[PDB]
RNA sequence: AGGGGCCAAGGGUGGGGGUGUUCACCCAUUAAAGGGGAACGUGAGCUGGGUUUAGACCGUCGUGAGACAGGUCGGAUGCUA
RNA sequence: GCAUGAAUGGCGUAACGAGGUCCCCGCUGUCCCCGGCCGGGGCCCGGCGAAACCUCUGCCUGGCGCGCAUGCCAGGGACC
RNA sequence: UAAGGUCCGGUGGAGCCGCCGGUAUCGCGGAUCCUGCCGGGAGUAGCAGCGUAGUCGGGUGAGAAUCCCGACCGCCGGAGGGGCCAGGGUUCCACGGCAAUGGUCGUCAGCCGUGGGUUAGUCGGUCCUAACCCCGCCCGUAACUCGGCGCGGGGGAAAGGGAAACGGGUUUAUAUUCCCGUACCGCGGGGGUAGGUGCGGCAACGCAAGCCCGGAGGGUGACGCCUCGGGGUAGGCGGACCGGCCGAUGAGGCCGGCUAAGCGUAUAAGCCCGGGGAGUGCCGUAAUGGCGAGAACCGGGUGAAAGCGCGAAUGGCCCCCCCGUUAGGGGGGUUCCGCCGAUCCCUGGGGCCCGUGAAAAGCCCUCCGGGAAUUCCGAUCCCCCGCGACCGUACCGAGAACCGACACAGGUGCCCCUGGGUGAGAAGCCUAAGGCGUGUCGGGGGAAACCCGGCCGAGGGAACUCGGCAAACUGGCCCCGUAACUUCGGGAGAAGGGGUGCCUGCGGGUGCGUAACCCGCAGGUCGCAGUGACUAGGGGGGCCCGACUGUUUAAUAAAAA
RNA sequence: CCCGAAACCGGUCGAUCUAGCCCGGGGCAGGGUGAAGUCCCUCAACCGAGGGAUGGAGGCCCGCUAGGGGUGCUGAUGUGCAGUUCGCUCCCGUGACCCCGGGCUAGGGGUGAAAGGCCAAUCGAGGCCGGAGAUAGCUGGUUCCCGCCGAAUCAUCCCG
RNA sequence: CCGAUAGCGAACUAGUACCGUGAGGGAAAGCUGAAAAGCACCCCGGGAGGGGGGUGAAAAGAGCCUGAAACCGGGCGGCG
RNA sequence: CGAGGCGCAGGCAGCCGUCGAACCGGGGAUUCCCGAAUGGGACCUCCCGCGGCUUAUGCCGCACUCCGGGGUUUAUCCCC
C-alpha cells in the first residue's frame, strides 16, 4: 500500500522535515551576522533517518 | 487491488468500466461441496455458495425438510431403522 | 560472502532498529522487542556497563 | 581441539533436529481412570489415517463414555469395527484386554509395561509380539528382537498385528524419494561420512579416505568420541 | 516559468488519451501558456487548438490472403512447417476430435432403428478400439456387414 | 667423395612428429640445416603448458595429524608514462 | 608390481557428464601470410575535469664501486 | 667559533623586556610519523564500449546541441510501458530562480526560496489463529537484566483464514473515500401480516422461516501433488450497416459504435428421487470404467460461473451546425447486426504416493429449553427511523526517488504472460495502445598507426599450439533409414541420403452447411540459394574417472570431490 | 624515552548477509519421447503371432520463457559500470527446483550434499567493549651548541 | 598548569554532523569597529557577481585582530 | 531589587510594567505520550471489565505481586 507508516512515525518524520528547513532572514538581522548553516539541514535522499 | 500475488481469495474476474478502463476484481471462492459425512455423498437440496454469502441468504438453501439435513436421505434411511427398533425393545 | 557486495545487497530493505519508547536512540529491534542501546524489551533496568556506553554519553552531557 | 560433533548437535533440541509435531497425529492412550476391571467401554473406529511419524497407519476412535483417541490400527480393520477395552472384550481381533485374559500362543500388540500407561511397547507397522508362556505370577511375552521380557499380566494388550507391514519391502527407490521421506519424519540428512572430514570435524578421519584411530569404540568412552560401532562385541562375518 | 508539462498530463486525463497524442498548435504556444487549468485546457479542446492524433491499426490485408490461402490447402508445403506433426495438431485431441463422431453416429443410428441393440455393442465398442478411419470406414465396415445397410 | 688443419661473422644456418621441455630422439628436405652470451635475453609484450598455494585421487611412509622435487586432473597474470 | 589387490572394497559396467587424455570425417584466417572493410575509441576542438606517485636531472659506453651506475674516472655525442 | 643576541625600514596597533633564583606536557630533519594546507601530474585520463538518435522550423530568455510546441527520424514491445509490496520520506504540487547540485550547458529539475496537498461504516489495518513467542506462577542457579519443563493467561501473517460497493464526475496536487447515482453492513427501534409459537402437497417436494435466555452437539469454515475433459468470457479477427478520415482510380484501409459492482429472475455437471427391471450380460467416456448395495432406459428433484431486465432514454464514446477579443454556452444526429477463433477463471472424473497432507473466529442446522404465552406472543417476510469509536491513503516503486558512499551496465516479490504480423512460442524482428529520445557532454578528422566489437578472404585444409583454444560447420521441419553396446528401459534426434518457395486447381478431417482451421495431392514457374531473413545439434570412434539427476571452495579449483 | 603485531581472556551484540530447520503463500513459453494401465482386429484348438488405438509416467530430453547457476573465451575490465561486473558461449529450467513474508538455532557455539566453507565489504574460531599504555631479546625514531678525553666488536658463564 | 593542530569528547550549531543492522563509534567549527555608522546617495555592470567615491584608520568592508610558509600571477635586477 | 524588559539572538513589528515587571528566594496551579509502567499487547500507539456522576457527549475513581485485616455459594472467587 502506502506504506504504511505509523502515526508516531509520521509525527517523527514531520520533525525531521520541520527541522530541515532554512531559518529566516529577520533572525539573522537580530544576531547581524551569526549563527547560520542550519546544522540540521537533512536532505531526502542525501542521509537516513532514523526509524 | 491491494492483492497482487494470485492468492486464493485473489483471483480475478475482468472488470470493465464503460471509461474503457477495464480493472481487475477480486473474486470470491466457488463453493465447496457440502457432505452427509455419515456416508460421503454431495447432499441434495444443500445449497452451495459461499460460507459468507450463507449468512445473508436464505436458510431454505441451508436445509431439507426431514430431520438432520445434514446428512443424506438413505443415510437416514438407516437410522429411523435403528430408533424404532431402539424404542420396541 | 567475501566479495561481490553491490550484488548481494537488497536486504538491508527490511528494518528490525528504531526510536525507542523507552530511550529515542536508534536500537529498538521491532523483531526481537529488544533495544540494542537501553535494554528496553530485555530488563526493567538501563543498559549499562563498567566499559561503559550508555555511561559516556551521560558523562559527556555533564 | 575440534567441533562439537554431529550427534553432540541433535542434544540439544534445536531445530534442524527437533521433530514437527504440528503435522504428527496422536499417541496412543488406553486410559486407565475408567480401569481394567469394572469396564465399562467400546468404541467404534471413527476414521483411519496415516500418522507421518510412525511411518505406520493409526486409528480414530470413538468412545462411548465420549472421549476421543488414537489407537495403532490393527491389520483387517473395517471403520465402524467396534473396538472393546477391558476384559470382558471378546477374545478376537483389535480387542483389547489384559495379558492373563489373552490365551498363550496368539499373537498381540500394544502392549503396557506399567498397568495403565497406555502403551509404550510394539506399537510399529506390520511388526508383532507372541505370548510365549503365562503363569499367574508374571507373564513372559516374547518381543520383535526374539527377546523375552517379563511383564504384569495385569498390563493391556491388543489380540492380532499392526498394520502397514512389507514397509522395508518396498525399497526408498532415489535420493529424491527418501528425502521427501525424511522432511515427514526428522533424520538429519544427507549424512555423510567422517573419512574425508577433517581433524577438527570429526575424531576419526584425514584429508584423504583412509581411517584414523580404530572404528570401535568404548563404553566408557567419552561424549564426542563414541562414534563408529559402539561398544561391539563382535564385528565382521567371519570367524 | 511557462510550464507547459503539466498542463499536458492534465488534459492527457481530461482527454483520456495519450499524452503523446496531444497537438498543441503551433501558432498558439502562448495562449497554451496562459492555460492553468483544466477548464482552459477543455476551452482550447473546443477552439481545436488542443486535439488527440488518431489511433493507428496495423493492416491484416497481407493476413487475409495468407489466412485464405491456408484455409484453400496453401502455403503449407513441408517447406512452410515448422512445427514436428503433432504440434500442428494435438494427436491426443484429434482422437479426442475422432472417437465423438463415430459414436455420435453410432448414437444416431440407434434412434433411427437402423442396427439393433446387438451390432451398436460391437461397434460402439469397436469406435474405442480404434477399428474406424473414421465416418467413411464405419458407414463401409457395417455396410459390408449387412445389418447397417439394412 | 672424405679426414685433418688455416683465414674468415659479410650473409645463411629451415620445416615438421613426440615431450611442459631449454637438451635430446626421429622423418623428409637442405648448401648447411654450427654453438654460446644479452635480468639461465625477452611477463610495466604475449602465452601460462610445466615448477612450488589453497580442491582431489593413487602408491609409499606414518598410531595419528600429516608428508612427498613420487605419479596425477584443476587451479587469476594488475598500472592512464 | 622400485612401492597392486578385494566394503582403508577388487574387477567390470549399459545409460549419463560445461570432467581427464587420444583418433577420424566434415569444416574452418589457428597457420603458410596477411589485406581490406565497418562501427565505437584513438587523434583535434569546445565545455567539464581527476589519479597513481613525486630528492633531481639532456645521455651513452667502459672501468670502478655493496661485486647488476645518468651523477665517481676516462672518452664520445649534445641548441630548446 | 656557535647555539643565539642586538640595531634599522616597511608592516602591525596592545602589551613587553633585562638581571638574579627557580621549574618544566623545554629546543625538532627523518619515525611506510600524526594532522592541516598546497603544487606538478593536466588542462591529461574519464565524460566511449551494453541495440550506435536525434533533426528543422518556431516559442522563451541576458545567455539555448541537450527547456517547450509542431513536423520529421527512431528504440522499447513481460519492457526503457501500466498497477503495486517492502523500503524511502516530501522526493509530490504550484510560483520565483540558478550561487551550488545534476558524469557537460541549463532558461529545466528531484537543487535553492516560498506557499500547499494524503479526507473512508462498506479498501486494508485492526479480529483469528499458525510455525512460534512472552508473562505470572511452580523450579533451578551463589545469583541474575540467566535457564529448560509443567500450569494459567496473553501475543503472533498490511500476500494464510476473514462481513459488506461499484460506476461516473471533480481537484494544481487527493479520492471505490469529496460530489452524483445506484447499492449495502453491523447494532438499536417502529408499524403491519404468515405465526392456536408456520400453513399447504401420496411422493420425489413448496417459502412470506425457526417464540426464547442458556449451554451442548453436528456440518461448512479447512489446506499435498499433476493431466485430461466440461462450462464462463476478457478478447484478438472477416462480413454487413452508421458517421469521422485518408485518398492514383475512387478504390482499399484506418477509426468510434460502451455497459459496472448491488439486485430480481434464471444456473447445472456432479448429486438424490419415483417408474422399470440386468436377454450371447448390457452401456458409456477423451479416458480409466459402472452396474443386480437398482442396469440399459423414461419422468422428476437438487447446489459454480453464465443470460436478460433493473442499474440505464441516463451516463460515457463519436460526430454536425451555430453563438466569440472574451466568458458562459445552444440546438442537433450516431452511439450498431451477426457467425467465428483463443489466457485464465470454475467444475467433474482420473493418475500419484514408505510428505497422507494446521486452528479458530464466524455462519447454517439441531438438542434442549431458564421463562413469556391467547387481553397473547414473536419479527428469519416487508417497509421504514437513527448511528459508524481508532490508524493508514501523497509520490516513487526504478539502467535518476529502494539498496550498493555514486542518478553504479549490478541486483529485490507480484500482476499485465491472450495486442497485431510471425512462428511450436510469454522466442526473434517489425509494428499497435502506451512511454521515451536525460540508459544525459557536444562537434570535427572519410578517421592514418594502434585497441574493442564485428564482416569478408584465393590456394591449401590444424602445417599453429600443451591442446582444433578461439572460431567454423551443421541447423528449423518433413520423409527415408538407423550400428556397436544393452541394466532391454535405452542407445537414438545414431549415423547417412532426400525434400521444403510462389502460383493455379483439387481432395481429406471436424463441423455446420461453406463458418473457423488443419492435413495432404497435381500442374505450372523463378532464383546462385525456398528453415533464403531471424530462429536454428557439427558428427563418428577408443580410453580414464565417477553410476545418474543433484551439491561443492557465495568471491582464482564445478572436478575425478 | 616514544611508537610499533599477531594473540589471549572476560562481558556483551548480530541469522535484514548467509546456512539449514519450520509455517504459510507464489513462480515456471513451447515442444518431444512414451512406460504401466485399458481396448480392438486379423490369424491359431491352445500356445502365441501381426497391426493399430487409447492413456499418460519421469529427481526425463530439447529450450538464451521467466527464473537459478556460471563452463570456455584464461576474451572485455582490471586507478572498473562493478571492492567480484559485461557479452558470446554454456548448465538447469515440474524439480533433491526457485521464490516471499513470518519464525528457530550464536562464537570452541551454530550450521555444513563437509570446501576448514558460511555465520552483515571482518572466519583454520565473527564483531563490540573492557583487561590494555599486553609484552616482544625484535624494526623505525629519539630533537640546542661548544670544549676535553676517547673505545671495544674479546673472554667466561648462560634452554645461550 | 594549558591556551584553541593545546587543554576536557567537546571555549561553538556536541555527545551535534556523520558512520555502523546493532552493540558501539564520533569530528571540525573562537576575535569587525569607538559606534553598526552592517554599506545610503552617485557612476558602471544582464547581473543576487564584480570595480571607483563614500571609515579616525577598510592589509578594520562581512569567520572582517594580526595575516607566515609551501604556492600562484605580475614586475625589477641578473642569467638565458 | 527595584525602573525597563520581551532567554542564547544587536532584526522588524508590536507589546507589558507603580493595582511595582524583567530578575532573585520560598510556596502553590498546570505538568502530553512512552518509561519501574501495574489491566493487556505494541514498531513511543491502541483496546477493554467494573463503579461514581451530568439527560447524553463530556468527566471522576478503579482490576498485575507481597504482608495485614474482612466478605462469602468460603466459588480462595472480592474488599479495606
Amino acid at each position: 500500500m502506502a506504506r504504511n507508516k505509523p502515526l508516531a512515525k509520521k509525527l517523527r518524520l514531520a520533525k525531521a522535515l520541520k527541522q530541515n528547513r532554512r531559518v529566516p532572514v529577520w533572525v539573522i538581522v537580530k544576531t547581524n551576522r551569526r549563527v547560520l548553516t542550519h546544522p540540521k539541514r537533512r536532505y531526502w535522499r542525501r542521509t537516513k533517518l532514523k526509524e | 487491488m491491494k492483492p497482487m500475488y494470485r492468492s486464493r481469495s485473489w483471483r480475478r474476474k475482468y472488470v470493465r468500466t464503460p471509461g474503457g478502463r477495464v480493472v481487475i476484481h477480486f473474486e470470491r471462492k466457488k463453493p465447496k461441496i457440502a457432505h452427509c459425512a455419515m456416508c460421503g455423498r454431495p447432499l441434495n437440496g444443500i445449497p452451495r455458495g459461499r460460507p459468507v454469502e450463507m449468512r445473508k441468504l436464505p436458510k431454505t438453501k441451508k436445509r431439507p425438510e426431514r430431520p438432520m439435513p445434514h446428512l443424506c436421505p438413505r443415510c437416514m434411511r438407516k437410522v429411523m431403522k435403528e430408533q424404532i427398533r431402539a424404542q420396541l425393545s | 560472502m567475501g566479495s561481490g557486495t553491490a550484488t548481494f545487497g537488497k536486504r538491508n530493505s527490511t528494518p528490525t532498529h528504531i526510536r525507542c519508547r523507552r530511550c529515542g536512540r536508534v536500537s529498538y529491534n521491532v523483531k526481537k522487542g529488544y533495544c540494542a542501546a537501553c535494554g528496553f524489551g530485555r530488563s526493567r533496568r538501563l543498559r549499562k556497563y563498567r566499559w561503559s556506553k550508555k555511561w559516556k554519553k551521560k558523562k559527556n552531557a555533564h | 581441539m575440534g567441533k562439537s560433533l554431529i550427534q553432540q548437535r541433535r542434544g540439544k533440541g534445536s531445530p534442524t533436529f527437533k521433530s514437527p509435531s504440528h503435522r504428527f497425529r496422536g499417541a496412543v492412550k488406553y486410559i486407565p481412570l475408567n480401569y481394567t476391571q469394572e469396564k465399562t467401554l467400546r468404541g467404534v473406529v471413527e476414521e483411519i489415517m496415516h500418522d507421518p511419524g510412525r511411518t505406520a497407519p493409526v486409528a480414530r476412535v470413538k468412545f462411548e463414555n465420549g472421549i476421543e483417541k488414537l489407537i495403532i490400527a490393527p491389520e483387517g480393520l473395517l471403520v465402524g469395527q467396534e473396538i472393546y477395552i477391558g476384559p470382558d472384550a471378546p477374545i478376537a481381533v483389535g480387542n483389547t484386554l489384559p495379558l492373563a485374559k489373552i490365551p498363550e500362543g496368539t499373537y498381540v500388540y500394544n502392549i503396557e509395561g506399567i498397568p495403565g500407561d497406555g502403551g509404550k511397547y510394539v506399537r510399529a507397522g506390520g511388526t508383532y509380539a507372541l505370548v510365549v508362556s503365562r503363569e499367574p505370577d508374571k507373564v513372559i511375552v516374547q518381543l520383535p528382537s526374539g527377546e523375552l521380557k517379563a511383564f504384569n499380566p495385569m498390563c493391556r494388550a491388543t489380540i492380532g498385528v499392526v498394520a502397514g507391514g512389507g514397509r522395508l519391502e518396498k525399497p526408498l527407490v532415489k535420493a529424491g524419494k527418501a528425502y521427501y521421506k525424511y522432511k515427514a519424519r526428522n533424520k538429519f540428512w544427507p549424512t555423510p561420512r567422517g573419512v574425508k572430514m577433517n581433524a577438527v570435524n570429526h575424531p576419526f578421519g584425514g584429508k584423504e579416505h583412509h581411517p584414523g584411530k580404530p572404528t570401535t569404540t568404548s563404553r566408557r568412552a567419552p561424549p564426542g568420541r563414541k562414534v563408529g560401532h559402539i561398544a561391539a562385541r563382535r564385528t565382521g562375518r567371519r570367524k | 516559468m511557462n510550464t507547459l508539462k503539466m498542463q499536458r498530463r492534465i488534459a492527457a486525463e481530461i482527454l483520456k488519451c495519450g499524452e503523446n497524442r496531444i497537438w498543441i498548435d503551433p501558432e498558439r504556444i502562448d495562449d497554451v501558456a496562459s492555460a492553468i487549468t483544466r477548464e482552459d485546457i477543455k476551452r482550447l479542446i473546443k477552439e481545436g487548438v488542443i486535439k488527440k492524433k488518431p489511433i493507428k491499426g496495423q493492416s491484416r490485408y497481407r493476413a487475409k490472403i495468407r489466412h485464405e490461402q491456408k484455409k484453400k490447402g496453401r502455403h503449407r508445403g513441408p517447406g512452410s512447417r515448422k512445427g514436428k506433426k503433432t504440434a500442428r495438431m494435438g494427436k491426443k485431441e484429434l482422437w479426442i476430435k475422432t472417437i465423438r463422431a463415430l459414436r455420435k453416429e453410432l448414437r444416431k443410428l440407434k434412434a433411427q432403428k437402423k442396427i439393433d441393440r446387438k451390432t451398436y455393442r460391437m461397434l460402439y465398442i469397436r469406435a474405442k478400439g480404434g477399428q474406424f478411419k473414421n465416418k467413411h470406414q464405419l458407414y463401409l465396415f457395417l455396410e459390408e456387414h449387412g445389418l447397417l445397410k439394412k
